[PDB]
């Protein structure tokens, strides 16, 4: 069990981006609930 | 004036006092009075609370009654310590925090003694160990909102620390009331007295669980692990197909063996290494 | 020089055996 | 003897690189999908 | 002469008004980009952070026509902008004796008596700001006037300009009436003797100050208090190697979290710059372990502090801390680079940097915006492409409506940072000799805490250095020289503003001539000139230029 966890981990590389959600997107959405606020 | 940097020091009892009286009587909006000493201009560090009984059947912060804080601010004056009125508090149930036109009205009321009262929310339902949802509001004035002046003169990154929410800023927060950044006095003769207190066992441990029904339960998990093995000689053969990712949409129907395989290796180990150990140690120390 | 060639690799030895330690606590933490 | 006294030193060190870095760079990345888990 | 000698070395004022010589001989800003920024007209921080700006950009050239421009936008908020322009008039007159008490006649607390103390109480902290590490009349001055004062608003000025200009001086008397300040049993004369009484006494481990200092943070009930002596008995004792360990866990053994954060300031500046690999066990430990947010920040920050020796080591560890759960880790890290790497042009910290003002943390946001004026100083689109990538994005997030206000506040702080002196000073923690530069040390640490005091991070001008070759001959007489260079001349790059309603590599210099450091060695020696220097050149500063 412990071979099959150590000789497991090297098939974890180009693990490139985990990118949060946007930032268009993001500071459209902040736009979005400035219109909420204005609303 | 104020820096909005203004430090609510409160309690480790105080905040159990709102949960019980905010939770007991909750559907309706409960209230009472706040009872602490009021340190310098920044910061407040109130001690105590108690609780005013309501005034009849309707969700309302009704009255004051001067007759019962008067009897009863006397009352600990001559059996316990001295202290002062600063403040008061009232509960939005399930709602979250934020002041009404019925609070900023009783709130008014209590601002004109002392203008450095505290108008405090408690919401015992969305409350689960990290949240408790209290956000200690006051009023500001709307003369100055008239003059289009933005108050509070910010000389410390220490206020605009957390967000207040989209609910909260549908109501009049800041148009007529802010937010006051805070934390709790604890300190290790509490800690310990709480943690070694809660979840103690006493003897429980050195037990034998049902020492008949102990390797029946060892059968009455093992026989569906069994056909739940079988699932596991089942879901593995339609593997090099259609790609896991359909494999992660099309498995919400049917239970997997694989998650469900793992659960029980560790319901039978536990269940097997605990009962074994505690029947060994029992040979050693009795006789 | 090659005098360098053994104290500047023994310097990274002094800095990698710090990182599975660290790495070694995170495997908790995020549990935690 | 500066071949075989120096530059003995120059072919030991590079075995415990070659190892070592293959350790941490597969248990960084072991950190890594936690943390994007966290987040 | 040799009688004249000690005062020619040891004051060395023919390097302060000299200094100020290149200052006001060398001035190029812009009136333009606080016209860009007046347009924020609004109650909030913005007064504070254009008077701040200006300040941060107009160190020790007496320029006086930013602020004269207007009175009442500038005296528009109050109760501490007007502390705060009182505050930033000394940074503009740095290092200069005679335009401090005159220009300042107006700003005497006996002499107008308006119905604001702080305008009149924050004169000497400016007074501190000008003369600090010059003690004079400006010690007994800022003395007497403290026997007999108000409260805690003219004892503040007073108080940390008086340990400003006795820095690191062990006085008696300074700690006289930092005693009586220190046990007032009040909150508000806490910033005012806790870090002062640690100025006074900068690398002293005067440990019977250190058992009144930690004696007195445990059983007081507010917090400044907890806050100045938890910067000051980190600030009592300065690199050590060993001297501090048993104090540092002892500290951190406690169960104050505001006093684990002091032991994490302590031990950074136990270990200023130093490869010790004791510390950084626990320090990084703590860092992972304990559980406010305010000494893991801390405990991030001390990295660059105890590892600004080589900067391209930080950015391995640190760019591994950048994607952290929480943003106080993440806060921590981007200034973790900015204190590291921000003498240089580090690409790859731009490019850590790079994605740190995307988060939806809006102090992080922030301070990834101080890490990024802070990397690229002095530096204009050659060390790096990234500075004219980055001016239009401090206009950028500075223009809009629905920006943070404290997201907007690293760029117009980020104003002042990049645009300081006319390009003529830069930050230096580290000398050529390998010895650092302690004033910036303590300049760029009390810089770190704006978060509890705005003009706590005015303690920046110590940390303001210039880069600038100076010729002598005479004790007095200025040179006439001028040498040229050999490399790229593009690197000579100005700031060169737009003002909107056959390629010479010979650059002929004077005596105050500014140069990048990296210019230094790009240079060519003056061979054809009457005058050839006697000293290979190498370094900046003051030299000996032989008349030959
Ligand atoms: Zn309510």
């Amino acid at each position: 069990h412990n071979m099959s966890v150590k000789a497991m981990r090297f098939p974890p590389k180009s693990y490139n981006k985990d990118l949060e959600s946007a930032e268009e997107r993001r500071e459209r959405e902040q736009q979005d609930l400035e219109f909420a606020k204005e609303m | 004036a104020v820096d909005t940097a203004e430090q609510v020091y409160i309690s480790s009892l105080a905040l159990l006092k709102m949960l019980k009286h905010g939770r007991a009587g909750v559907p309706m909006e409960v209230m009472g009075l706040m009872l602490g000493e009021f340190v310098d201009d920044y910061t407040v560090r109130v001690i105590d609370v108690f609780a005013m009984p309501q005034s009849g059947t309707g969700v309302s912060v009704e009255a004051v009654d001067p007759v019962f804080q008067a009897k009863m601010l006397d009352m600990l004056k001559q059996t316990g310590r001295p202290e002062m009125v600063v403040g008061w508090y009232h509960s939005h149930p399930g709602f979250g925090c934020w002041l009404s036109g019925v609070d900023i009205n009783t709130q008014q009321s209590f601002e004109a003694l002392s203008e450095r009262a505290v108008a405090v929310v408690v919401d015992p339902i969305q409350s689960v160990k990290g949240k408790v949802v209290i956000d200690a509001f006051r009023l500001i004035n709307a003369n100055m909102m008239v003059l289009g002046h933005e108050p509070r003169q910010t000389t410390s990154n220490l206020g605009h620390l957390n967000k207040p929410s989209i609910q909260a800023l549908i109501h009049g927060l800041n148009r007529h009331y802010y937010s006051i950044t805070i934390n709790y006095r604890k300190n290790e003769l509490e800690q310990k007295m709480l943690l070694n207190l809660h979840k103690k066992s006493w003897m429980e441990g050195l037990t034998l669980q049902d020492y008949s029904e102990h390797c029946k339960h060892n059968e009455s998990v093992v026989k569906e692990m069994l056909e739940l093995a079988k699932n596991y000689n089942k879901a593995v053969e339609e593997e090099d197909k259609m790609t896991p990712e359909q494999l992660a949409i099309k498995n919400v129907g049917k239970q997997d063996p694989k998650r469900h395989l793992e659960e029980h290796v560790d319901v039978l180990m536990t269940s097997n290494i605990v009962q074994c150990l505690a029947a060994m140690l029992d040979t050693v120390v009795f006789k | 020089d090659l005098y360098s060639r053994y104290k500047k690799l023994q310097q990274e030895l002094e800095f990698l055996e710090v990182q599975e330690e660290y790495i070694k606590d995170e495997q908790k933490n995020l549990k935690k | 003897g500066l071949r075989q006294y120096y530059l003995s030193k120059i072919e030991e060190l590079q075995l415990i690189v070659n190892d070592k870095s293959q350790n941490l760079r597969r248990l960084q990345a072991q950190r890594n999908e936690l943390n994007a888990k966290v987040r | 002469d040799q009688t004249l000698k000690m005062i020619k070395i040891l004051s060395g004022e023919m390097a302060i008004e000299l200094h100020l010589q290149f200052l006001i001989r060398n001035n190029n800003t812009d009136l333009m980009i606080l016209k860009n920024t007046k347009d924020a007209v609004r109650n909030s921080v913005c007064h504070t952070a254009t008077v701040i700006a200006n300040s941060f950009m107009h160190c020790g050239t007496t320029s006086d026509q930013f602020l004269r421009d207007n009175l009442e936008w500038l005296a528009r908020a109050t109760n501490w902008a007007k502390f705060t322009a009182t505050a930033s008039l000394g940074v503009i007159h740095k290092g200069h004796e005679k335009e401090a008490l005159q220009l300042m006649a107006t700003y005497l607390p006996k002499d107008t008596s308006p119905g604001s103390a702080y305008q009149e109480g924050g004169g000497l902290y400016a007074l501190g700001l000008i003369h600090a590490n010059h003690g004079g009349d400006i010690i007994d001055y800022l003395l007497n006037q403290l026997k007999n004062a108000s409260n805690d608003i003219v004892r503040h000025g007073g108080s940390l300009g008086l340990g400003l200009a006795a820095m690191g001086t062990a006085r008696q008397d300074v700690y006289d009436l930092l005693k009586t300040n220190l046990y007032q049993d009040d909150a508000v004369t806490g910033e005012a003797a806790g870090l002062a009484l640690g100025l006074v006494m900068l690398g002293s481990k005067n440990a019977q100050a250190i058992e009144d200092m930690v004696g007195y943070a445990q059983e007081t009930q507010h917090e400044k208090i907890l806050r100045g002596l938890a910067v000051g008995i980190a600030l009592v004792m300065y690199g050590r190697m060993e001297e501090a360990d048993a104090l540092i866990e002892s500290l951190c053994r406690d169960k104050d979290p505001i006093l684990r954060r002091s032991g994490m300031y302590t031990v950074a500046m136990a270990y200023c710059g130093s490869g010790n690999n004791k510390a950084i066990r626990r320090l990084l430990h703590v860092a992972v372990s304990d559980v406010n947010d305010d000494v893991r920040r801390a405990a991030v920050e001390s990295l660059g502090f105890i590892l600004f020796r080589t900067p391209e080591q930080c950015p391995s560890v640190v760019s591994l801390l950048s994607e952290s759960y929480n943003p106080h880790v993440r806060y921590g890290a981007a200034m973790a680079l900015g204190i590291c790497c921000a003498g240089t042009g580090n690409k790859e910290a731009i490019n850590l940097l790079e994605p740190m003002t995307n988060d939806p943390v809006n102090y992080v946001r922030q301070g990834a915006l101080i890490a990024s004026a802070l990397i690229m100083i002095q530096q204009t689109e050659i060390t790096c492409p990234k500075v004219n990538q980055f001016r239009q994005l401090y206009s950028k997030v500075i223009n809009d409506k629905h920006d943070d206000v404290m997201a907007k506040f690293g760029a117009i702080l980020a104003q002042g940072i990049l645009d300081a002196g006319g390009h003529n000073v830069t930050i230096s923690l580290q000398s050529r000799t390998g010895h650092t530069h302690m004033p910036s040390v303590v300049g760029v640490l009390v810089f770190t805490q704006f978060w509890f005091w705005f003009p706590l991070s005015h303690f920046l001008s110590l940390a303001y250095t210039p880069t600038c070759v100076i010729g002598l001959n005479k004790d007095l007489k200025m040179p006439k020289v001028q040498y040229k260079s050999n490399c790229k001349p593009s690197t000579f790059a100005y700031p060169a503003p737009l003002e909107v309603p056959p390629e010479p590599n010979f650059q002929l210099l004077d005596n105050p001539a500014r140069v990048m450091p990296a210019q230094l060695k790009v240079l060519t020696m003056p061979e054809t000139c009457r005058y050839q220097p006697f000293k290979p050149l190498s370094i900046g500063g003051i030299i000996i230029l032989k008349d030959t």
